[PDB]
C-alpha cells in the first residue's frame, strides 16, 4: 500500500531486472572453459555503487546501469513515476534502495 | 526540384554571445576585417542568422544557428582560408567558425526574402513597381506579395549602418514571391533582388521561412 | 646493433582526392583537420599508404600471405597461420588475429597536405536509374603536395634483407586509395629527407613547409635547418634527395653550412642507391 | 505541479520519439534478410552518448539527434522551452535524463 | 505469531546470514595464522553499528553489510516484506534487531 | 648531499594517438581531461613513459629484472626476488611484491598536450565486404606536442652512476603508446628545461605554453620567466635547451635578463654532455 | 611574549593523487568531501604534511627521535623515552606514549588539511598491468586531480623547547619533500608558490584560507575578497602581514593598490627574500 512504497518496490524490481540484464551480458561475454562470474560480479557492482559522490556521479552510473540492463518491463509500464523518483530524492536513499535490490535480486537467479 | 549549379551555400556553425537582431553592418564589418577579399566580391550574399528571438532587439545563437554564405562555387578558394577555422569578433565577444559545409541551391515555386532594400522607394506601390522592374531586368516572371504582420500591414525593416561616427538609416520591405517555375526560381535565388546583398538582406529562401516570419 | 630508418617523403603537386570521410548526403568530403598556424589541412590516412606498400610487395613477386584479387576486390590469405619468417607481409606489417601477433618493423603517420585546404569543390553528375536522371553531387579536391613520416626498425625484421624492397616500394608507391582516388594522384616521392641512425630520437618528422600558401614549390622548414646547423642532426646520417636539393644548393653560404656535408643528391635514384649500399654495409648483407 | 518536472517529462517523451524516428531510419538503412538489431541500436546510442567530453560535445550531438528524430509533434508544440532547457542546465544532467529516456523507451514498440 | 513477528524473525535470519557471509569472507582473506579471529569480528561489527548516528548512515551501512553477506536466502524468499520493513521502520529499532541477531549468532562448526 | 634532477620535457609536433581510455564500441577514446583555462586536453599516462624508459634500458643491454619479450608480448622476471643492487629497473623504478618494496629514484608526472583537444576522429574501415565487428570504426587522434614533468632523486639510487642512462633514455625515448602502426609519434624531447639542484623545491613543472590555441608554436610561460627574473630558480642550476632556445634568444633585453646566465644550449646533445659532466663532478663518478 | 606564526600556503598547479582513501575495489579514490558551495573538493591530510616535515628534518641532519628507514619502510625510535629538549621532532610535533619527563606533549605545530582550490569533477586514470596475460591485478583505476592545494598552519613559537627550532621548520615548509602519495605516476611538488604569513602576538588569525579560485576549472588563483576586505577595514595589521609568491604580481596589478592598506604589508615577489626578512624579524623578536 501507499504510493511511495509501491514506487519503491517496483523500482527495486526495475533494478533487479537491470542486474539480470547486465549479468546475462557478462555471461555472453565469457566463453570457453572459464567459469562465468556469479558472486564476484555482484562484488564489482557493490564496489562501483559505493564508489559514488555527490548527486551527479551516482545518477550517471545508475542511468548507465539501467540502460546496459536493456529490456525491462517494470520501467516500461511506469515512466513518469520512476523518472520522477530517480530525478528527485537524495542520491544516498536511491543507493540504499539499489543495495537492497542487490541483496534480494538472487531469487531470480 | 532542380539543384542550381555554380552557386552553393557555405554554412559555418556559429557560436558566441547573443547578437543584435539587426547585425547587418556588424557582421559584415567583422567578416571584412577577418577576410579582406570579402569587401571586393560582387555576387555574394550573407544569410540572415537563424536563431530564436531574445529580449530587447537581440538574437541568441543556438546549436542550429549558423553563418551561411551564398557564393559562386569557383570563388570559394578566395574566402575559405580566411573563414574556415578562424574567429571573428562582434563588439567585444569572440565568435568561432568551424569547417563549413556545402548546401546546394534548391528550386522552389514560392521563395521568400526577409528584407528587400531599394534606394529611394519607401512607399508600398513604388516599391512593388520597382521590384517588378528589377524582375524585368533579370527576365523573371512572378507575382509579388508583401509579408504582413498580425495587423495585415506590409512589413518594413531597418538597416543600421554604423559608418564612422554617424549611424545611418536604410530601410526596406520583406516580400514573398511565387509563380516562378524552377529555372527562374533558381535565377532569382542566385541573383537576388534589390541591393545590400552582403548586408544580410535581399537574398531569397523558400516560403517556409516566409510563414515562419509571418508567425512572429 | 639497433638500426632505424626514419624519413619524411614529399609527394608531387597535383589534384588530390584520397581517403574521403563519411560520404554523408551527396557530397564526398576530404579528410581534413587542423595543422600548424591553426589552418585546415587535408589528411590522407596512413593505413592507405601501408596498403599501397603491401600491394607493391605483392605485385613485385615477393611472397606475401595476403593477396589482392584485383578483380573480386576480396583479400585472401595464403596461409591461416602467420609466418613472418617466410612471408614478407607478416615480417613487415605484422599481424593480429585476436606468436599470434607481431608488431611489425614499419611505422607510419598520416600524410598531411603542405598547403592549407583552399576549400575548392568540384561539381559532378552521377548516374541514376530514375529515367536516366543525373543528380549533381559535390566532390572535394585539393591541389597540393602531401608529406608523410615513416619509421623503420631494421633490426626488428626477421630477414634483414627485406628493408631494400621496402625502400623500393616507398619510392615506387602504387596508386593509393584505389577506386576512391578520383584524380590519379601519384604518391611517389618528389623530395626525400631520410636518416639512417642507431638512435630512437628523430628530428625529421615533418621538415617541409610552404613559402606561400598558394605555391607549387616546397622549402625545408627553418627548424630543420637550425637543427642541422646546431649539430643535433649528424650530417653523415642525413640523406636528402629530390627537387628540394635544387632549392637547397641555391642558398647562400651553402658550402660553409653544415648541410653541405650531409648526403645530398639531385637525383633520387642515386641517393637511394647510396643509402642502400650503406644499409647493406651496416646490416652485413 | 512544479513545472520543472513537466519540462523533464516532455523532454523524456521527445527524446523517446526522436530515438524511435532514428530506429525507423536505421530500419530503412538495412536490407535483405539480415535481422535489423534493436538492442544493439540502444547499445550504440548509449556508447555514443558516453563518447562526449562536455559542452560542445553532446550538445551538438543531442541537437543533431533530435533533428534526425524527424517530425516530432511534441517537439513542434515544445520547441522554445525544450531549447531553453537544452541551453541551460548542466550537460551531464541532460545526459542522465537522456539515458533514463532510453531505459524507459521500449513500450512504444 | 503475528505478521510483524514473522517479518522480525526473517530480518534476524537475514542479518545472521549476512554476518555468516562477511565472516566467511574474512576467513578466506585471513587464512594465515593459527586461526582468524572471531570475537574481534563481532566487536568490529558492534562498534560499526554503534557508530551510526542517523537514519541515512545506518541504513546505508545496513544495506552495504547485507549485500556483502551474499546470497541471503531468507532475503531471496522475502523481497517485499523485508524491503518494506527496512524502509519503514525507525533506524533505532532496526539497529536493536541487528544487534540481537549478532548476539544470537552461532558460528559454523 | 641530496641531489635532485627536475625537468620538464616538450615533445615534437605531430599526430598522436598514444593512450586510450576504456575500449568498447566504435570510438577509441583518447585519454583526455581538463587542464588549465578549463579546456579539454589529451593526456599520456606516466606509466607508459616509465615503461618506455625501462624498455630503453633493456634494449641498450643494461641488466634489468623485467624483460619485454617482444614476441609473446608479456613481461618476464629474470629473478623472482627483486635486487636493486644488481638490476637497473629495480633500482630506478622500484618494486612492490605483496625488503619487498622500494620507492624508486624516478618520479614522473603524466604527459599533457600543449594544445587543447578539439576534434580529429579517424575512419577505421577494413577493406570491403564482410562488415563484421572489424568494420566501420573510429579512432581519435590529436595534432599537438605533449609535455611531461619528471623528477629524479639521485641519492636514492643504489648505484649513483645509473642516473646517466636515465638521462640518455629520456633523450632517446622509445615508442610510447600503442597506435604506432598508423600514428608514429616520436617522444624524443625537442625543448628541455632541466634543474640540477639540492633542494626539494621545484618551480619548473609544466613551464611550456602555447601562443595560439591551434598552432604548433611553443613558448615558455610568463610565470616561469617571472620566476627566473624575480630571484627564484638560481640560473646556475637551470639548464634550458632545444628549439625554445631560439625563441628565448629573440626576446628583447635577453642579455640583461637573469635568464641569460642559465646554461642555454641550442644543441640538446651539448646540454646533455655539460649536465652529465656537472652531475659526475657532483656525485663523484 | 607569546608569538605565533600563522600562514596559508598555496601549492603549484599539477596532476595530484596525493592522499587516497580506503582500498575499496580496483579503483583508488582520493580523500574528498564538500568544501564550498556544495561542491566536492579533494583533500590532503595534515598528517601527510607533518610526515613530510619530519622527513625534511631527518634529511637535513638534525636530531629526530623518529628515523625513517627509507629502505625497509620502517620507523625506528633512537630513544624509547621522548626527550623534547634534545630531539627536534619530539619538540615540534609532540608525542603520546599511552602504553602502560611527561609522556605526552602538545607540540608547537598545528596544521589543517590541505584543500584543493578547484572542485574535483572527474579525472580517473586507467591503469593496466599490461602484457598479454590477464589476472585480477591487471585492470585498475587511479583518481587524480589537476588543481592547486592550499593548507593552513599555525606555530606557537613560545611553546618550543628551543626557540631557534622555528627556523628549520620554516625552511622545511619552504622546501617541503614529497607529500605521501603515488609519486611514481603522479609527481606533485608541494613547495609553496604563494604565501600569506602573519607573525603576531595574539591568537586571532583571520588568514585561514585566503586563496580562492576564478573560472573554477582554471589554474589561476587570486586572494579572496573577504581577506582583502579584512585587511582594508582595519583588522589584520599590515605590518604583521607577510605576502610572497606568484600572488604578488596579481596583488600589484590591482587598481588603487598604492592607496590600499595592503600596500603597507611585507610583499616580496621572491619567496626567498620574504622568508629571509620574516626570519630576521623572528630572530629579533625571539632574542636569537
Amino acid at each position: 500500500n501507499s504510493e511511495e512504497d509501491k514506487q519503491y518496490l517496483i523500482f527495486i524490481k526495475v533494478f533487479q531486472q537491470a542486474m539480470k540484464g547486465n549479468f546475462a551480458k557478462i555471461y555472453a561475454k565469457t566463453e570457453e572453459g572459464k567459469d562465468p562470474p556469479i558472486k564476484k560480479k555482484v562484488e564489482r557492482l557493490r564496489a562501483e555503487l559505493n564508489y559514488c559522490y555527490d548527486e551527479l556521479s551516482f545518477k550517471e552510473y545508475l542511468s548507465d546501469f539501467l540502460v546496459r540492463g536493456g529490456l525491462n518491463k517494470y520501467f516500461n509500464e511506469h515512466q513518469e513515476e520512476i523518472a520522477l523518483l530517480i530525478k528527485k530524492s537524495p542520491w544516498q536513499e536511491i543507493r540504499i534502495w539499489s543495495l537492497l535490490a542487490i541483496a534480494s535480486y538472487k531469487p531470480k537467479d | 526540384l532542380i539543384q542550381s549549379e555554380e552557386y552553393v551555400d557555405l554554412t559555418f556553425k556559429l557560436r558566441g554571445a547573443p547578437i543584435p537582431l539587426d547585425n547587418g553592418y556588424l557582421t559584415y564589418a567583422a567578416l571584412s576585417r577577418i577576410c579582406p577579399p570579402l569587401h571586393e566580391l560582387k555576387s555574394i550574399g550573407i544569410h540572415p542568422i537563424a536563431g530564436i528571438p531574445t529580449r530587447n532587439n537581440l538574437l541568441e545563437l543556438t546549436a542550429q544557428s549558423r553563418l551561411k554564405i551564398r557564393i559562386y562555387h569557383q570563388q570559394i578558394p578566395l574566402i575559405y582560408p580566411y573563414l574556415a577555422g578562424q574567429a571573428f569578433h562582434i563588439g567585444q565577444n569572440f565568435y568561432q567558425l568551424d569547417i563549413p559545409d556545402y548546401k546546394p541551391l534548391i528550386s522552389s515555386e514560392s521563395v521568400y526574402s526577409r528584407l528587400v532594400i531599394i534606394k529611394g522607394f519607401q512607399d508600398s506601390t513604388n516599391f512593388i513597381e520597382a521590384v517588378q522592374r528589377q524582375m524585368d531586368n533579370l527576365g523573371i516572371q512572378g507575382k509579388i506579395e508583401l509579408l504582413t504582420r498580425q495587423d495585415g500591414t506590409p512589413q518594413r525593416r531597418q538597416l543600421t549602418i554604423n559608418k564612422e561616427g554617424k549611424q545611418f538609416k536604410v530601410r526596406g520591405f520583406g516580400v514573398k514571391i511565387s509563380e516562378l517555375n524552377p529555372e527562374d526560381s533558381l535565377t532569382l535565388q542566385e541573383q537576388g533582388i534589390g541591393g545590400k546583398r552582403k548586408m544580410m538582406c535581399g537574398i531569397f529562401v523558400p516560403a517556409t521561412r516566409s510563414k515562419e516570419e509571418e508567425e512572429t | 646493433p639497433n638500426y632505424y630508418l626514419y624519413g619524411t617523403v614529399l609527394t608531387r603537386y597535383g589534384l588530390a582526392s584520397l581517403n574521403h570521410d563519411i560520404r554523408r548526403g551527396n557530397k564526398t568530403i576530404l579528410q581534413k583537420g587542423y595543422w600548424n598556424n591553426g589552418k585546415i589541412h587535408s589528411f590522407v590516412g596512413s593505413s592507405a599508404i601501408r596498403w599501397a606498400l603491401r600491394f607493391y610487395l605483392q605485385k613485385q613477386g615477393y611472397l606475401v600471405n595476403r593477396v589482392w584479387d584485383e578483380e573480386e576486390h576480396i583479400n585472401r590469405l595464403t596461409s591461416e597461420d602467420f609466418d613472418p619468417e617466410k612471408f614478407y607481409d607478416d615480417d613487415i606489417f605484422g599481424f593480429a588475429l585476436l606468436p599470434n601477433q607481431r608488431m611489425g618493423a614499419l611505422g607510419m603517420n598520416m600524410a598531411v597536405s603542405l598547403t592549407p585546404y583552399d576549400g575548392a569543390v568540384k561539381l559532378g553528375a552521377k548516374s541514376g536509374r530514375e529515367k536516366d536522371s543525373t543528380s549533381l553531387h559535390f566532390t572535394e579536391y585539393h591541389a597540393t603536395r602531401y608529406q608523410y613520416y615513416f619509421g623503420i626498425d631494421a633490426t626488428h625484421l626477421k630477414d634483414f634483407s627485406r628493408i631494400l624492397p621496402m625502400i623500393d616500394g616507398i619510392m615506387n608507391l602504387p596508386k593509393v586509395g584505389g577506386s576512391s582516388n578520383i584524380f590519379n594522384y601519384p604518391f611517389c616521392p618528389d623530395s626525400l629527407v631520410f636518416q639512417w641512425t642507431n638512435h630512437f630520437a628523430s628530428y625529421i618528422s615533418y621538415c617541409f613547409e610552404y613559402c606561400d600558401p598558394k605555391s607549387k614549390e616546397a622549402k625545408l622548414s627553418q627548424e630543420f635547418i637550425d637543427e642541422v646547423e646546431c649539430g643535433q642532426i649528424d650530417p653523415s646520417k642525413l640523406w636528402i634527395g629530390g627537387t628540394i636539393v635544387k632549392d637547397l644548393q641555391q642558398l647562400d653560404n651553402f658550402e660553409s653550412s653544415p648541410l653541405n656535408k650531409a648526403h645530398i643528391y639531385r637525383n633520387r635514384n642515386e641517393m637511394i642507391e647510396a643509402l642502400k649500399t650503406v644499409i647493406k654495409r651496416d646490416l652485413g648483407l
